[PDB]
Formats: structure tokens, sequence, C-alpha cells
């Protein structure tokens, strides 16, 4: 998924990191 | 190390770029626009007075926003609402005929 | 801050994540604007504008997003 | 300084919470009329993003310490 508004899955492939 | 992670990346580069996303930018609005319009007057909150002489309007409107956008790249409205994944179906029939749904 | 505790791992990670947010938060406003014309709390025409003004915004957002998810190498 | 992951984890899904609740209050003020337009249309918007980012942090938190 590569949409905004189809929903959070399209963060799926971002990185994060604790701190 | 990975380079283009670490610097934001921009809409244009030129004048010609931020041109072409201006008139992008209204064709886009003005779409979205007709499309609120047309779910307004099925939920009944718009005269039929009040909606049709906004609806003239828009189509006006859009027919020149489209104009402008029309080139090279992007040949029919059905290939911009693709390329960036505007769903209008509503604005789409009113593109369609031309007229509004009056 | 708590929203310190938790972040994306590079500048452009962050940006794709602000753009995110931002579109959604477009569409959320949107979408109660027409809520608000139904019910009679604003009128046609200030509804039509805000509306035009939001979405122009969004499509910014929206070909912006496009251009940092490919640059990232994530699905376009 | 040292909360454990699932502390952490309790603050944020209450911080999300509460701008969810913040927002969704002032949308039915508004569609009341008891708020004023120009007034909801600004800071709506820049109250949904921070609930939209804590939204995404949430999930990635919950990943983290594997569900």
């Amino acid at each position: 998924n590569a949409s905004s508004l189809y929903g959070i899955s399209a963060m799926d492939g971002v990185p994060f990191t604790l701190h | 190390n990975k380079p283009e992670l670490y610097e934001e990346v921009k809409l244009y580069k030129n004048a010609r770029e931020r041109e072409k996303y201006d008139n992008m930018a209204e064709l886009f609005a003005v779409v979205k626009t007709m499309q609120a319009l047309e779910k307004a007057y099925i939920k009944d909150c718009v005269s039929p007075s009040e909606y049709t002489a906004a609806c003239s309007r828009l189509l006006v409107q859009y027919k020149a926003a489209f104009r402008q956008v029309q080139g090279s790249e992007i040949s029919s409205i059905d290939e911009f609402c693709r390329k960036f994944r505007l769903d209008c179906p509503l604005a789409m029939e009113r593109i369609k005929e031309d007229r509004p749904i009056t | 801050d708590i929203d310190e505790v938790i972040i994306p791992t590079a500048p452009l990670y962050k940006q794709i994540l602000n753009l995110y947010a931002e579109e959604n938060a477009i569409e959320d406003t949107i979408f109660y604007l027409g809520e608000a014309l139904r019910r009679g709390v604003i009128d046609l025409d200030v509804f039509l504008k805000h509306v035009r003004l939001l979405s122009r915004k969004q499509f910014q957002l929206r070909a912006l997003m496009q251009k940092a998810r490919k640059t990232a190498g994530l699905s376009d | 300084s040292s909360a454990s992951l699932e502390t952490l984890l309790a603050l944020l899904q209450a911080e999300g919470a509460k701008i969810e609740e913040d927002t969704e209050n002032m949308a039915e003020k508004f569609l009341d009329g008891e708020l004023p337009l120009d007034s909801f249309i600004d800071v709506y918007q820049s109250k949904r993003k921070l609930a939209h980012m804590r939204r995404v942090k949430i999930e990635k938190l919950q990943e983290m310490v594997l569900k």
C-alpha cells in the first residue's frame, strides 16, 4: 500500500528507533 | 552508507516544474470540490438553485483547469485521477455530461 | 516529550511520517466540513472555499509523498 | 529515565487516547455550532496531525514489544 488515506499500512516499511 | 535518506525531497526544482504542480494542484482541488458538492446534494443539504449555480461554475473552472494540465504526460482526466489516486465518481459523471445533476 | 521516545531513523523517513499524518489530518478536516454543511452550521459557499483550499494542500502533500516514497525505495 | 517498554507504551497509548478524545470533542462542538469555523480548521487540522503521528508510533512500539 502506498496511499496515506488507505491506513497505517502505508507506513509498513518505515523504520523507527528508540530513544 | 546511504546518502539520500538524510536530505528532504522537494516537489519541484525549477520554474516550469512549479508551474506544472501549481496547475495540477488546482485541477485536483476542483475535482474534489465538485465531488463534495455532488455528495452534499445527495444528502439533500443544498437547494437545487444554490447547487446548480455552484456546479455550473465548478464545471467551467474544471474545463479550464484541465486544459491547463493536459499535455504530453497527462492526456485525460482518468489518467490524472489515476496518477494521483483521486477517486471521485460523482465529479467524473458531472464532467462526462458537462452539466449539473439537475 | 513522549512524542520523542520512538522516532523514524533518518530525515527522509521523518518527512514521510509528517506527510502521512498531514494528509490524513486534512481528510479528517474535509470530512467534518461536509458534516457541518449537512447540519447547517456552515453555508455552501464557505464550505466550497475551504474544501478547495484544503484539497489543494492535500495534492501537494500527495505528490510529494510519491517522490519521497520512491526516493526511499518504498512501494509506490 | 528507566521506564519499561510496556510502561512507555502505556504512556504513548494514553497520549494518543487524549488527543483523539480532544479532537473528537472539538468536532462535535463544531457540528453543534458551538465552535467558529476558522478557529476549528487550523487547530483541528494541527491536532489531527499529532493524532496520526501517535497512531503510527504506537503501532511501531507495539510491534517492538512483539505483541
